[PDB]
RNA sequence: AGGACCGAACCGACUAAUGUUGAAAAAUUAGCGGAUGACUUGUGGCUGGGGGUGAAAGGCCAAUCAAACCGGGAGAUAGCU
RNA sequence: ACACAGGUGGUCAGGUAGAGAAUACCAAGGCGCUUGAGAGAACUCGGGUGAAGGAACUAGGCAAAAUGGUGCCGUAACUUC
RNA sequence: AAUUCCUUGUCGGGUAAGUUCCGACCUGCACGAAUGGCGUAAUGAUGGCCAGGCUGUCUCCACCCGAGACUCAGUGAAAU
RNA sequence: CGAUGUCGGCUCAUCACAUCCUGGGGCUGAAGUAGGUCCCAAGGGUAUGGCUGUUCGCCAUUUAAAGUGGUACGCGAGCUGGGUUUAGAACGUCGUGAGACAGUUCGGUCCCUAUCUGCCGUGGGCGCUGGAGAACUGAGGGGGGCUGCUCCUAGUACGAGAGGACCGGAGUGGACGCAUCACUGGUGUUCGGGUUGUCAUGCCAAUGGCACUGCCCGGUAGCUAAAUGCGGAAGAGAUAAGUGCUGAAAGCAUCUAAGCACGAAACUUGCCCCGAGAUGAGUUCUCCCUGACCCUUUAAGGGUCCUGAAGGAACGUUGAAGACGACGACGUUGAUAGGCCGGGUGUGUAAGCGCAGCGAUGCGUUGAGCUAACCGGUACUAAUGAACCGUGAGGCUUAACCU
């Protein structure tokens, strides 16, 4: 519906960039406390992105002190302020669900090249 | 107060300057017209009848096309009424605009439901249903029992089995409205308002808030 | 969401790796406990020699939990493990001393202000 | 499931009250071979609205 | 219950309403008229109208995915030399539906399915 | 070498779901036990109602068992419906 | 008693895997099991999948899930070796 | 104890909790020596109990594909 | 006794009030806090486990509370069969024995399509007295009502200290319900891929069949809850216990006899739903028919002809409506479905070609190819000109304006 999509055109952000699966990504997130409101970082592997417009999302995985951490987000929301790609890689899948029960070295993605 | 008939059309989010996820619903709402004014002297009550929307030609029946052309409106597709109380004028020729809701907070919105078919007992009213296991032989999803024995002797009125399911006219109250769109004519309130999208709600401004 | 024969690891440094949830506290029929409650455990595997043995009875708190917590935006924060972080029935406050792995931000309250200093990453 | 009385000629007549068949209500003609075909069907001879399909 | 979805079940597997619909689809290009039910005519439509969009253009890869589609070496063959141009300009339809009534042992209705070319 | 082991034919029938005017007046589908031995099986012959046969449950003896099936005394007798 | 998802002894033994008369697909050969066409409800029979927890179910882990082959290292109390 | 009524006897492990289980006491209502005592490696489609693995058994049931049940056409029963 | 299946669990309740919680008042050996004990109050709510066949009971642990009872100690034409209960077997004990024993362990077939009353749903005919298309007024009915805790007042009053409120406000959670799917996920044998074993398409490549989708990994729309929005109200009226005001009987005290005021989740409302088959059959703005006659039924009667309109039914395309009916949209003036182009979304570099290499294989064209329902589009296909039903001023009495 164009009564849908003419507002699904106001929400958005053009200040996306592009990412396979399969990469580590740096993403600073707004964080309030207090007054003070400040950026904190999240770095990992990111495994499952969903393309829905303005209801898109991927996840990021850590494994940050043992306790393995999945988190998943809301690409054109205000909560997060940036994000960058820090190393890509080539998966021959797009939804990378057996690094989930793998730790360690064994659960490695290959650099990807050009 | 004055209602207002409107269509639902899709499911959104809008979003804050913090990073709430609002979730909200557009019911498209055209400028709506008076059609029939009565009172008590003409009819008994004091209310509003109107009509919004587009009907073909050559489906609009003659009985309906002397009731419009007795006013001077297009071919509207419904016939709604809403009641009212004193402290009013009105006439019949003007068209309500869309930004009646333009200054309050909490509305209601009434509907049809969706049609969920002839139900069941373990899905209509709730009933916990019995062990899929254990000996137990084609009884895993009956209502069980439903009376006493000889005394009554009889299953009372008003149990509850299976039956058809919702298909009939509901009511969610006190519900948050968020911005109103004098542009593209449409409503943005916050949550899930009854009917599948395709129906016609009414709208209205909530009775205790 | 832990209900009743849940089994959770240990968060802290109090000997228990291993307890298993027997009530949820806190209003009746209740099924479910995720973060920022007080559950009841027993303690079912301790190490060698430790502030707390085995069988003993005591509150604790639900920290890491695999379904996860949602956020404002819909966004949630999921874990790898099942675990708590246990307490004491007369103070409502540890007695381990050390918190290991990140705990979630959305714990904290003057109620539970002391595992937000010992946690190394507020999530 | 086992009943206690016979019932009735009335009683059977009045279940099967509900059995009203009715017939077509009324056919239809051609336009360039002129026979009683049904409504939105083919003729016998293989007409339909002006074609000879086979 | 089944609100807003598609297909037909046709009181057969499906194992069964693949390879029906083979040999339905392997007979309405041959013969280009054939006589057979109502809701097995309705939608045999869109599986034989689809494997003569996709022969419009014809290429050698299309030749093995209607070949994946049909598995005969006739009908690929005729279905990109004959029924690919005779169709090249419409957007589609290439079927038409005409009620021959009912039938003999079993009430069947049935239905004339058909191509638009035969004279 | 085995009154050996895992296992198809073959023999048996432990549990559960089907079904109990069902496809069958005792079976079917997924599982089970034995499976060169005190085994299983085709043919023929032997035993006989107070008697036969029994690795023993009053079991089985022509879909019938604490005394079989058929004819006769017998139209047994009945304080009971 | 049915043109019965029952039962009944012997003879012959193809391919590619496979320890093999098990099993999966096949050729030689045979059949689609004598009612159908539709719509895609409650419910029931037969089944595949399942987020968090993992016997809290119940008389009872009943049913279901799981393990599952060949080769090598290794293997406890107890004992009639 | 397969025999024990007063009984859930009495104590200790097992469990947060254990009328059943395993180990001791003997006040054995009414074990006991070929209608046998006590003991025991292996074995049992055996009785009773706890533990790891596993999951719709369950808290809590949701969806899916098939043979029925619902509609139309032919044949057409039974208990009462 | 020519038979009404018995205890306990599972599934569904409904009423009773001698009331467990929660609501309001009086007494206290009641300072506050918490309690004692009767009086009014039944709207609503009422634990998950260990153990035995068990209701109970004991124990572990919550909550505001873990109420008491009848209903064939509710409920086997609804479900387990463990208990007592058939056939086998054994121990104690009894009898010489056959075998017994509210003594005990072990294993032990629970049958049935609803005719009728009843109950939850969906429907056709007719009436509502001219006939049809709709929107409504609502006498009655029916679901709904719960409660925790933290914070303000205030560490106030009370109290020696220790402790620690009334009365009003602000927030957040569980149990129970109503919806919807945008977000997080579940299924997704109709959408992509990998992969084994085997036979065929002559063959190499390439694709398809079968073994629970052969085993898996992902997954669109829909259906769903663990996913997130809303509800329980506030107010008004007369009320139960109780406190009153004025005041005689009885010159004084007296809530009572006259009258006047207060009073709680019970009551009527207020919130919401199906709601004129309310026969007491309604209200209500609209659109259509303004022809001739003869026959005895002498007028509310039977028939021949142009008349057959309003409007509905039937038929075809069908749907976020659906067992079949029914409800809703479209019917060449028109997007109602199937098709088709451009897109989206899902999977993850298709085949073919050239290079590298012993070959598995990678690399380039290449985020390419295929694409279920999905949002906005296109008359190529399917929805036929008609025919069929419904009629021509509405019966009588009595009242009122008017020609
Ligand atoms: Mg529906
Ligand atoms: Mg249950
Ligand atoms: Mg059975
Ligand atoms: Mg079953
Ligand atoms: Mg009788
Ligand atoms: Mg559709
Ligand atoms: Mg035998
Ligand atoms: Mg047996
Ligand atoms: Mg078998
Ligand atoms: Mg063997
Ligand atoms: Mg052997
Ligand atoms: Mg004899
Ligand atoms: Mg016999
Ligand atoms: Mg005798
Ligand atoms: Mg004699
Ligand atoms: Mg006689
Ligand atoms: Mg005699
Ligand atoms: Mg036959
Ligand atoms: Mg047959
Ligand atoms: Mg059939
Ligand atoms: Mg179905
Ligand atoms: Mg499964
Ligand atoms: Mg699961
Ligand atoms: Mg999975
Ligand atoms: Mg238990
Ligand atoms: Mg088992
Ligand atoms: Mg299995
Ligand atoms: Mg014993
Ligand atoms: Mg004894
Ligand atoms: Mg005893
Ligand atoms: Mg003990
Ligand atoms: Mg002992
Ligand atoms: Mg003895
Ligand atoms: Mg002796
Ligand atoms: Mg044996
Ligand atoms: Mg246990
Ligand atoms: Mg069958
Ligand atoms: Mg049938
Ligand atoms: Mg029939
Ligand atoms: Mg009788
Ligand atoms: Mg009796
Ligand atoms: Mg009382
Ligand atoms: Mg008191
Ligand atoms: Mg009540
Ligand atoms: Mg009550
Ligand atoms: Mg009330
Ligand atoms: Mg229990
Ligand atoms: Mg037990
Ligand atoms: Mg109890
Ligand atoms: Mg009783
Ligand atoms: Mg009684
Ligand atoms: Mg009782
Ligand atoms: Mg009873
Ligand atoms: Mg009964
Ligand atoms: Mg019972
Ligand atoms: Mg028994
Ligand atoms: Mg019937
Ligand atoms: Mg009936
Ligand atoms: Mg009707
Ligand atoms: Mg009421
Ligand atoms: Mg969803
Ligand atoms: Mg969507
Ligand atoms: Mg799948
Ligand atoms: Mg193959
Ligand atoms: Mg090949
Ligand atoms: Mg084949
Ligand atoms: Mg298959
Ligand atoms: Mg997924
Ligand atoms: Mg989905
Ligand atoms: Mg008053
Ligand atoms: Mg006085
Ligand atoms: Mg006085
Ligand atoms: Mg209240
Ligand atoms: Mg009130
Ligand atoms: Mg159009
Ligand atoms: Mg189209
Ligand atoms: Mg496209
Ligand atoms: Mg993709
Ligand atoms: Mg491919
Ligand atoms: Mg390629
Ligand atoms: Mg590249
Ligand atoms: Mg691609
Ligand atoms: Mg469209």
């Amino acid at each position: 519906s164009n009564i849908i999509k003419q507002l699904e055109q106001e929400q958005m952000k053009q200040d996306v960039p592009s990412f396979r699966p399969g990469d580590t990504v740096e993403v600073k997130v707004w964080v309030v406390e207090g007054s003070k409101k400040r950026l904190q970082a999240f770095e990992g592997v990111v495994i499952a992105i969903r393309n829905r417009g303005l209801h898109s999302a991927f996840t990021v995985r850590k494994i940050s002190n043992g306790e393995g951490v999945e988190r998943v987000f809301q690409t054109h929301s205000p909560v997060v302020d940036s994000i960058s790609v820090k190393r890509r890689g080539a998966v021959r899948k797009a939804k990378l669900y057996y690094l989930r029960e793998r730790t360690g070295k064994a659960a490695r993605i290959k650099e990807r090249l050009n | 107060m004055i209602g207002l008939v409107g269509k639902k059309v899709g499911m959104t989010r809008i979003f804050t300057e913090d990073g709430v996820s609002i979730p909200v619903t557009v019911i498209e709402v055209e400028a709506n017209r008076v059609t029939q004014v009565k009172d008590l002297a003409n009819d008994g009550y004091r209310a509003i009848q109107v009509t919004t929307g587009a009907k073909k030609a050559n489906r609009v029946t003659k009985p309906e096309a002397g009731h419009f052309a007795k006013a001077g409106v297009e071919a509207g597709r419904g016939l709604w009424e809403f009641r009212l109380a004193e402290g009013e004028e009105f006439t019949v020729g003007q068209s309500i605009s869309v930004e009646l809701f333009a200054d309050v907070k909490k509305v209601d919105v009434t509907g049809t439901s969706k049609g969920k078919g002839f139900a069941g007992t373990v899905k209509r009213w709730n009933f916990r249903t019995q062990d899929a296991t254990h000996g137990n032989s084609l009884s895993h999803r009956v209502p069980g029992s439903i009376g006493q024995n000889q005394t009554p002797g009889k299953v009372f009125k008003g149990k509850k089995m299976a039956g058809q399911m919702g298909n009939e006219r509901v009511t969610v109250q006190s519900l948050d409205v968020v911005r109103v769109d004098a542009e593209r004519n449409l409503l943005l309130v916050k949550g899930a308002v009854p009917g599948a999208t395709g129906s016609d709600l009414i709208v209205k401004p909530a009775v205790k808030a | 969401m832990i209900q009743e024969q849940t089994m959770l690891n240990v968060a802290d440094n109090s000997g228990a790796r291993r307890v298993m949830c027997i009530k949820v506290l806190g209003g009746s029929h209740r099924r479910y406990a995720g973060v920022g409650d007080i559950i009841k455990i027993t303690i079912k595997e301790a190490i060698p020699r430790g502030k707390v043995k085995k069988g003993d009875v005591l509150k604790a708190v639900v920290v890491r939990t695999k379904k996860g917590v949602r956020r404002p935006d819909g966004s949630v924060i999921r874990f790898d493990g099942n675990a708590c972080v246990l307490l004491n029935n007369n103070s409502e406050q540890p007695i381990g001393t050390r918190i290991f792995g990140p705990v979630t931000r959305e714990l904290r309250s003057e109620k539970f202000m002391k595992i937000i200093s010992l946690a190394p990453e507020v999530l | 499931a086992v009943q206690q009385n016979k019932p009735t000629r009335s009683k059977r007549g009045m279940r099967r009250s509900h059995d009203a068949l009715t017939a077509v209500t009324s056919l239809s003609v051609d336009k360039t071979s002129g026979e009683k075909h049904l409504r939105h069907h083919i003729t016998a001879d293989g007409y339909y609205r002006g074609r000879k399909v086979i | 219950m089944r609100h807003r979805k598609s297909g037909r079940q046709l009181n057969r597997n499906s194992s069964h309403r693949q390879a029906m619909f083979r040999n339905m689809a392997g007979s309405l290009v041959r013969h280009e008229i054939i006589k057979t039910t109502l809701p097995k005519a309705k939608e045999l439509r869109r599986v034989v109208e689809p494997l003569i969009t996709l022969a419009k253009t014809d290429s050698v890869a299309n030749r093995r995915l209607a070949f994946a589609r049909t598995r005969d070496n006739e009908i690929v063959a005729k279905l990109f030399n004959e029924l690919g141009p005779r169709f090249a300009s419409r957007a589609g339809g290439y079927t038409r539906i005409l009620k021959c009534g009912f039938r003999a042992g079993d009430n069947a209705p049935m239905a004339y399915i058909e191509l638009v070319d035969r004279s």
